[PDB]
């Protein structure tokens, strides 16, 4: 499985869990930042290594990072 | 069982309920209207059938292939050794065949149209039909060889090529015309 | 399945990138599953010893063919 | 009533202002650049004028203007072939003897040594050979002096600048409203009776009163300088009566349908004449005059304002069948709402009309002269082939912008687009199937070819002399075409072309034509094209029905018609845009053609140009063709080795322009593959080093330097690609022609 | 470019031209016409309709290398999301077609993979590089000697 | 409160699961469909293809021996959709449940449901069903959609610095362990 990982420099603007497409971030409380928030990665068993919430941080050098693993057919995005 | 019919308006035979593949309400002369002629009719049209396709395409390819014409085979083979073998050959098969088995009672009772000789497990009643429809063709077709084997004395494949080069000149028209 | 018994990863994998990739990282030791100092020195220098022997079976097969069939 | 003209009055301000403020048309390029990326934007968003505005009528009003641009671009580019040819041309010389002196319209200035390109072309002058047709054209037209040039070039001058006006005024100052737009039962009545018919009618007109006198008198040897004007063939009729004794009857027959009257210069012979080797003239102006009276009847076919007339959004409806659901509903909303639905059509059958029309004009020469010209023949047939292909693969770009921005599903349920897409794993499928079946029984040939030709047995290659493949059918329609005129067209004279068979047609030695036979050789060409053109349907077809999702990307619609991937997940989803479609297909659309046009060149130098003497024709290279081709090493010495020694031997003489852009293209070609062969990590890395330098001695800009989009680098690859292949090949064919024949 | 040059100015010294060699060198279309174009001829005639000679192998192979080469190019320029989709309707007429069907995969049918790519490109070009130039070299030098 | 649903009380509907296994076959083979048509008369012929409702995206081999996913909701009115697996469909008012192969296209469907029409629908619940009969729901795992924040939710695969703060791979040689991974809280498998 791919892995994704928050670090503490996001400001919880939600921009990478409304862009993922299979449901593996979400918004928990935080105090770290102004908004009170941080984004999380729970579901990573169906993450498929888009990179989408990547292109969304809007942090100098991103503070989500997707290192992607060993493949699963869950991760290779197989409809068979 | 909704089935079409061989000309348009007529009514089917009583006999003929639609319950056998390729049933198209056709015995105008009455020859399966006892059941058990009914059933061996049934085998012998597909046996019929499977022999004129064979013959078919036997009669057309070697012709297509220029190794001789289907009813001039017989100056170049000789047709008594030709058939003494082919009996020999093909008696125990059409023994077994009509038998059922290979026992002297029947004993291990086979279906002797339709036996299971098939890897693909395509057998339904609808090809079936396709296999019957297909020999009613080849049989017409058969006919056809021989009939223009007579007239026009020229291979079939010739027969084709010359229709489609003169398709006026080529014809049953021009050729029933002349004394042939 | 089985193959490559030195990645876990790639021997879960379920479609033909496990076959592919098991081939291209077969020499590469110290990416192998549970490798140590010890036991990556001591497969190196093995294979070592077989690239060897591929070199003198070489010169053995040139020298062969030239003495049987050549015109030397 | 209800078809009426509906517009707006002055609607733009006609000022210099937004042309200083560059990007204005888009939101976010109005915001100014500061990277390069914005620069290389404003240039490729320019004309997508959906991405400016959602209002229809507004895009319609620009598309109408640009239109007038275009045509005024054209017109300036026709001007300008006239004015050539009135003032730098020896089109005057030639007209005394076509046969010798070769057609040239460009002269060179001389500096740095380039005069040399000034060649020996003959009446006296000196200048650059020409391949165009435009000789054989105006001579065709009746045009004979340079002054009817001049004439001709300054109006369309004038001509341009009226159309340039017009689009300034039908968007600036009063512009149509959508009604009128989509008044399409309007245009197809007016541009099939009107642009079609009465275009033929007219042209038609022209070639009675203009065309047929003067070339008749001209095949007659009557040198041009003391042909009549041609007005003196309307204003004196005895001209025209020596010529053609039916004017002397006048327009009685017409009125009274004894038509048959008119059958001196209104002819159905058929083939070519024998001094010019060109189609007869009394045929062509039957055949526009037939034209326009079918093209004036189809135009009163739709309904516009007075209750006869066909409805085509019942005529679709109508037709709908058991297999395919609601039919053809949707479809007249579809093409009376989207742009990019009627590109995309219009588009593909431009495309396929100048394929139609390559090959319709090699075989049956319409002009006089143009036969034994062979560097024309060449030419005409190879830019007719390379616009087709474009256009089609242009088309298929299109229709996939429709499905992307324009497909509405509501208005599409259960229609024929929807069952298509319902079953599009099934058509790629059975397409796959194909491709690799016509690939191992046609290439496959040439590799079992080319192999048992190594290993010493000949005698087991699929050849005329071996295995034979022979084109039957193609046999068997030539030959009824060759014996049309004894049944199945029997008031025609001579067939169509001596390609179906016959004898040979020669002009002096030359020959025109004569027919062409098809064999082995022939056979494993054709199927490697229809090898080709399956595989290109193949990926653009892909592209059209999978644009909006497929299995891997769910949601490829949100993403749009162009952009470069979704990520190196799901195992990696490089190029599955529609767009990277496109990008696939001009691959292999310039595969496709090359070959084509390979054969062209070939077959014609191998079995059709040539010399005759007494009844024996020499042709160029000697009939290798039908051995020679079938091995892919034959193609490579008998073909690319051989034809090529005239382009690499042109240095120093005349032809060494072609020796340069040989060269030149060779470099641009290679050049591609930097673009195509890598990506934009490595460069953006690398351009990070130079900017530092540039910051170390204060000179960094203030637009920050950045490598091109994947798109991008994906674009100039196939631009580069598509650019240096096609120059080769054209420096490669014209300086072989020119030469040798 | 090493080789090349090599080649060409040996293979005049030893014929004796080293004029060819000075004069054509200054110029590309001397290279390409005086070195490539001229010293290909023997090695294209290797088999001909006519026959074939000791030199058949090397054209064979000048041919091979020439695919391989453009084999290659498949694999650099087209990138691996069309062969994903393409491979996906295959699955699919796999699963779907009749008798066939009972045959199935142990491992699921995918595109190769993005650097897998690069590596298959990257040999198919350099393995035809090699082996057209050496069939080149060899079919040439020994012919003229 | 909220409870974990159940796709039992959704499948209870024959008429929305009839729909949902109707659209979720697969387009017969020719063979097939070649004597349906040869059972009717001529008239009878566009009801025969009129019976076949699905296409050639939707679910192979794989979701009756690995997993399928399953999306249920509620439509105020009867209107046409778009599939995630290419074609339309029409939600009727009421349940509408659709069955997928992938979790993508489910929420792919799902993105559509919540941008693409007036009345917004925002109460699909997605699933996920095993081979055996498991059903695991997926979506929303918590009754609040992911992008609003929710108490009683936790840091998963948080790191606690910056990402320039990472170690080098040189220093962890030989350890099993990569720099990403060290310290990370809430690390899940
Ligand atoms: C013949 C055999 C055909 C097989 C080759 C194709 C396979 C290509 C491939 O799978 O390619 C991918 C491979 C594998 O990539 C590796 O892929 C790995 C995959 O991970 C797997 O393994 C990891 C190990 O850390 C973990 O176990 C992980 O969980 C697991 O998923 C990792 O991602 C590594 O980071 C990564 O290096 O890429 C590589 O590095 C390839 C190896 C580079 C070798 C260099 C070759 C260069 C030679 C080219 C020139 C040829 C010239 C010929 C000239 C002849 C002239 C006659
Ligand atoms: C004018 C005379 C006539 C007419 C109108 C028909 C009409 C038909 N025949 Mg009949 N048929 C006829 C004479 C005729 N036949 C004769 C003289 C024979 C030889 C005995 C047959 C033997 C025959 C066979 C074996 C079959 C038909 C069938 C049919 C149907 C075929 C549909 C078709 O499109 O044919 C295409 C031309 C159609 C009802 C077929 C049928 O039953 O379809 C439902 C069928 O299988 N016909
Ligand atoms: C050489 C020995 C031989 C034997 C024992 C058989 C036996 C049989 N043949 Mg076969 N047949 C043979 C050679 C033989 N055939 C040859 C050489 C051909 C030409 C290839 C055929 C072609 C053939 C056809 C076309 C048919 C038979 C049928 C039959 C069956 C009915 C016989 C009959 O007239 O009933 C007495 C009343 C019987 C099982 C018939 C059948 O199967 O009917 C149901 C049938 O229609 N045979
Ligand atoms: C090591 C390189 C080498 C190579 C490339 C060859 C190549 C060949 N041999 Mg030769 N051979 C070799 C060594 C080699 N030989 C040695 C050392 C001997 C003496 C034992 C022979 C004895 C021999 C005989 C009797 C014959 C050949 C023949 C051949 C030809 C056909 C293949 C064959 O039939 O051999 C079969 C192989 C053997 C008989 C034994 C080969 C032993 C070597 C060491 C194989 C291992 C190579 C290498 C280490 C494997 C690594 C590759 C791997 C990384 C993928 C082929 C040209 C045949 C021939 O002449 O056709 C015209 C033939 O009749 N060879
Ligand atoms: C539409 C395409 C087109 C093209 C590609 C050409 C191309 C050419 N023209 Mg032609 N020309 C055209 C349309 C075209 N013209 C039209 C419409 C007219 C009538 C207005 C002319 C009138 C014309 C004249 C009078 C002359 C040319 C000349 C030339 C040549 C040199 C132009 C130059 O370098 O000066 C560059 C110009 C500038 C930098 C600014 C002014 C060049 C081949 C020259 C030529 O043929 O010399 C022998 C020349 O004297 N052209
Ligand atoms: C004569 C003066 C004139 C002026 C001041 C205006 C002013 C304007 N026009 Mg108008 N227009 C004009 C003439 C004029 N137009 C004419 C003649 C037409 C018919 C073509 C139009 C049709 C038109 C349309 C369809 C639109 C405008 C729009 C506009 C506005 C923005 C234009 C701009 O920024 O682009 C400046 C662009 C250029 C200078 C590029 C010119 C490209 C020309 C047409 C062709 C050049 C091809 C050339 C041969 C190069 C070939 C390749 C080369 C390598 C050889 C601006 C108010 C736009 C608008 O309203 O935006 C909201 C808009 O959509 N105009
Ligand atoms: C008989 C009437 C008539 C004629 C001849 C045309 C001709 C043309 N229209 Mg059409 N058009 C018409 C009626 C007509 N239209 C009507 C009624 C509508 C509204 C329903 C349209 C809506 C329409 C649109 C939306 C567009 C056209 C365009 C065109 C041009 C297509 C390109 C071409 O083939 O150039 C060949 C060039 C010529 C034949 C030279 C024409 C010279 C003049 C204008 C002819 C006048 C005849 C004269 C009085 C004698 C062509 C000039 C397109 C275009 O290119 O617009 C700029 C375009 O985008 N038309
Ligand atoms: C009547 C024909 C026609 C028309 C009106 C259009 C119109 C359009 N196209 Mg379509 N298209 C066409 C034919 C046409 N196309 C053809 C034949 C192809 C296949 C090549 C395409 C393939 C295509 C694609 C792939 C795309 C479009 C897009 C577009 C839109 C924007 C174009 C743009 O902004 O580029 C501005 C123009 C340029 C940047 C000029 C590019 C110059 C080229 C690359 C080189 C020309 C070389 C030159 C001939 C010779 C050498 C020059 C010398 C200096 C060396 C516009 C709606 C784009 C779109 O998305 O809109 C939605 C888009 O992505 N078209
Ligand atoms: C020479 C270079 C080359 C070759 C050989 C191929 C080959 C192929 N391309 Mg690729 N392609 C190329 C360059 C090439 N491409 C380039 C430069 C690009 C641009 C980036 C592409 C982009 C591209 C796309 C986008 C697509 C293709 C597709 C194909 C496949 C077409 C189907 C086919 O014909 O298979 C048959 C195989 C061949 C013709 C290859 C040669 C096989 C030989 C002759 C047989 C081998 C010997 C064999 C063992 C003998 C058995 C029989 C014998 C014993 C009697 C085929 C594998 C298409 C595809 O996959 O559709 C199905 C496809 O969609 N290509
Ligand atoms: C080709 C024969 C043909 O087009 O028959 C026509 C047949 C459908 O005809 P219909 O009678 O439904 O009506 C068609 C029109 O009236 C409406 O689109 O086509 C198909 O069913 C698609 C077959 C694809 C098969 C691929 C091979």
């Amino acid at each position: 499985s791919h892995s994704v990982k928050i670090y503490n420099t996001c400001i919880g603007c939600t921009q990478c869990v409304r862009a993922c497409p299979t449901d593996v971030l979400e918004m928990v409380p935080w105090d770290g930042c102004k908004a009170g928030q941080i984004a999380s990665s729970p579901r990573t068993e169906d993450c498929v290594g888009c990179k989408r919430c990547e292109s969304a941080c809007p942090t100098d050098f991103l503070s989500v990072r997707v290192y992607l693993g060993s493949e699963t057919s869950r991760s290779m995005g197989l409809a068979y | 069982k909704y089935r079409g019919l061989w000309f348009p308006n007529i009514t089917p035979p009583a006999y003929l309920t639609g319950e056998f593949p390729a049933d198209r309400g056709f015995d105008p002369a009455g020859l399966a209207a006892d059941p058990k002629v009914y059933e061996r009719m049934r085998i012998a049209e597909v046996f019929n059938g499977r022999l004129a396709m064979l013959a078919i395409v036997g009669c057309v390819y070697p012709e297509l292939l220029g190794n001789g014409v289907w009813f001039e085979v017989w100056n170049k083979v000789d047709f008594y050794r030709f058939a003494l073998i082919s009996l020999q050959v093909v008696a125990p098969l059409e023994y077994w065949r009509g038998n059922g088995g290979f026992g002297w009672d029947g004993e291990e009772k086979y279906d002797r149209s339709y036996p299971g000789f098939d890897p693909c497990n395509l057998t339904t009643e609808y090809t079936k039909a396709a296999e019957i429809k297909n020999g009613r063709l080849a049989m017409i077709g058969m006919f056809g060889l021989e009939v223009q084997s007579h007239v026009t004395a020229q291979g079939p494949v010739a027969n084709l090529i010359e229709h489609l080069r003169h398709p006026l000149a080529a014809n049953i028209g021009a050729n029933l015309a002349h004394p042939w | 399945t089985k193959f490559p018994k030195f990645s876990q990863g790639l021997a879960q994998d379920p479609t033909t990138r496990r076959i592919w990739f098991g081939i291209a990282t077969s020499h590469d030791f110290e990416s192998h599953d549970g490798m140590t100092e010890n036991n990556l020195y001591q497969k190196i220098f093995a294979s070592h010893f077989g690239q060897l022997a591929i070199i003198f079976l070489w010169t053995s097969g040139n020298l062969f063919h030239v003495a049987w069939q050549g015109n030397f | 009533k209800r078809v009426r003209v509906a517009f707006v009055s002055n609607p733009v301000e006609t000022s210099f202002e937004k042309w200083s403020r560059p990007g204005h048309f888009s939101r976010l390029l109005s915001k100014g650049p500061n990277t390069t990326t914005w620069i290389w934007n404003l240039h490729a968003d320019a004309h997508d004028f959906d991405n400016h505005t959602t209002d229809l009528e507004d895009i319609s009003r620009k598309v109408f203007s640009a239109h007038f641009g275009q045509l005024a671009i054209i017109e300036i580019w026709l001007s300008g072939m006239f004015f050539h040819g009135a003032r730098f041309s020896n089109y005057e010389a030639w007209l005394l003897d076509p046969i010798h002196v070769k057609p040239s319209a460009q002269i060179v200035w001389p500096i740095v040594g380039q005069e040399i390109l000034n060649g020996d072309v003959g009446g006296n002058f000196q200048g650059i050979q020409i391949t165009s047709g435009l000789f054989q054209l105006w001579r065709s037209c009746g045009i004979t002096s340079e002054f009817q040039l001049y004439i001709t070039a300054l109006t369309g001058l004038i001509f341009s600048a009226v159309l340039f006006f017009a689009g300034w005024f039908h968007y600036h100052k009063a512009a149509p409203k959508l009604e009128w737009f989509q008044n399409v039962e309007s245009m197809l009545n007016h541009h099939l009776s009107g642009l079609l018919g009465l275009g033929c009618l007219s042209w038609a007109g022209h070639q009675i009163h203009v065309s047929l006198p003067i070339n008749k008198l001209l095949d007659s040897g009557v040198n041009p300088a003391e042909l009549p004007l041609p007005h003196d063939f309307i204003l004196d009729k005895s001209l025209i009566s020596q010529l053609y004794p039916s004017f002397s009857k006048g327009l009685a027959p017409f009125f009274t349908f004894h038509w048959s009257e008119y059958s001196d210069f209104l002819t159905f012979r058929g083939g070519l004449n024998n001094v010019t080797g060109g189609l007869w003239l009394t045929d062509v102006a039957h055949h526009h005059l037939a034209l326009a009276v079918l093209f004036i009847l189809a135009g009163h076919m739709y309904k516009t304002n007075w209750k006869i007339g066909h409805d085509i959004k019942g005529l679709l409806e109508s037709h709908t069948g058991p297999f395919t659901g609601q039919g053809h509903k949707g479809l007249y909303e579809i093409f009376t709402n989207s742009w990019h639905a009627q590109l995309s059509l219009n588009l593909a059958m431009m495309g396929s009309l100048s394929i139609i029309v390559a090959q319709h004009m090699y075989s049956m020469p319409p002009y006089p002269y143009i036969a034994i010209d062979y560097g024309t023949e060449l030419s005409l047939f190879t830019h007719h082939y390379w616009i087709g292909g474009f256009c089609i693969v242009g088309a298929a770009a299109h229709a996939a912008i429709f499905m992307v921005r324009d497909y509405d599903p509501a208005l599409n349920f259960n229609n024929l687009l929807d069952r298509v897409l319902l079953h599009r794993d099934a058509i790629i499928s059975h397409l796959n199937w194909v491709c690799i079946f016509l690939g191992l029984h046609s290439f496959g040939l040439y590799i079992h070819n080319d192999t048992l030709s190594a290993l010493g047995r000949p005698q087991d290659m699929f050849s005329d002399s071996a295995i034979q493949l022979q084109p039957v059918f193609a046999q068997w329609i030539q030959n009824t075409h060759y014996l049309a005129p004894t049944l199945t067209a029997f008031n025609l004279v001579s067939p169509t072309t001596p390609v179906w068979g016959g004898d040979v047609v020669s002009i002096s030695g030359k020959v025109a034509m004569m027919p062409i036979k098809l064999g082995t050789a022939d056979f494993l060409v054709h199927h490697i094209h229809a090898f080709t053109i399956h595989v290109t349907v193949l990926i653009l077809l892909k592209g059209v029905l999978f644009s909006r999702s497929s299995r891997l990307i769910p949601d490829k619609a949100s993403l749009g018609f162009r952009f470069p991937c979704d990520g190196p997940g799901r195992g990696g989803t490089c190029q599955v845009s529609a767009w990277d479609h496109v990008f696939l297909g001009l691959f292999w659309m310039y595969n496709s053609i090359s070959v084509a046009i390979f054969h062209f060149s070939w077959k014609m130098q191998s079995d059709v140009w040539g010399t005759v003497l007494a009844n024996k024709v020499s042709h160029i290279t000697g009939g290798n063709f039908s051995q020679g081709s079938l091995t892919i090493n034959g193609w490579l010495r008998d073909f690319l080795w051989a034809q090529s020694s005239q382009v690499i031997q042109s240095y120093g003489s005349p032809l060494s322009a072609y020796g340069l852009m040989f060269l030149g293209a060779h470099f641009v070609w290679a050049f591609s593959l930097m673009f195509l062969f890598s990506g934009r990590g490595y460069w953006q890395e690398l351009i990070e080093s130079i900017v530092w330098a540039h910051n170390k001695l204060k000179v960094a800009p203030n637009i920050q330097p950045r490598a091109l989009s994947i798109t991008q680098g994906r674009a100039v690859g196939v631009a580069h690609y598509l650019l240096g292949g096609i120059a080769t090949t054209w420096s490669f064919f014209l300086a072989r022609i020119i030469s040798v024949g | 470019w090493t080789t090349f040059y090599w080649h060409w100015k040996h293979i005049t010294l030893w014929q004796g031209n080293v004029g060819q060699f000075n004069e054509s060198s200054t110029y590309l279309m001397g290279w390409l016409r005086d070195y490539l174009w001229l010293n290909s001829s023997q090695l294209i005639n290797g088999y001909n309709p006519f026959g074939m000679n000791s030199l058949a192998v090397w054209g064979w192979m000048f041919l091979f290398g020439h695919l391989v080469w453009a084999t290659g190019f498949m694999f650099l320029i087209s990138w691996r999301g069309y062969w994903q989709e393409l491979i996906e309707t295959l699955v699919w007429a796999h699963e779907r077609t009749p008798i066939t069907n009972v045959f199935k995969w142990t491992d699921k049918p995918v595109a190769l993979s993005i650097v897998q790519a690069r590596l298959v490109g990257l040999a198919h070009f350099s393995v035809g590089y090699v082996f057209t130039y050496a069939a080149f070299l060899i079919a040439s030098t020994s012919a003229k000697f | 409160a909220w409870t974990v649903p159940d796709l039992a009380d959704a499948l209870k509907n024959t008429s929305a699961v009839a729909k949902a296994k109707g659209i979720a076959t697969q387009l017969p083979t020719f063979w097939e469909l070649r004597d349906a048509l040869s059972e009717v008369p001529k008239s009878k012929f566009p009801e025969v293809f009129a019976s076949y409702k699905g296409s050639t995206g939707t679910l192979l081999s794989a979701a009756e021996k690995e997993e399928k996913y399953v999306i249920t909701w509620t439509s105020p009115k009867k209107q046409i959709f778009e599939l995630p697996t290419g074609g339309a469909a029409e939600m009727e008012e009421g349940e509408n449940i659709f069955f997928f192969a992938r979790k993508e296209q489910c929420l792919a469907l799902g993105a559509q449901l919540r941008t693409a029409f007036k009345p917004r629908i925002e109460n699909f619940q997605i699933f996920r069903v095993f081979p055996n009969g498991e059903v695991q729901y997926l979506h929303p795992k918590d009754g609040v959609f992911p992008e609003k924040v929710n108490q009683g939710r936790t840091k998963a695969n948080h790191n606690p610095r910056s990402i320039g703060e990472n170690a080098e791979p040189a220093s962890v040689k030989f350890t099993g362990t990569t720099p990403k991974d060290v310290q990370t809280e809430g690390a899940v498998a």
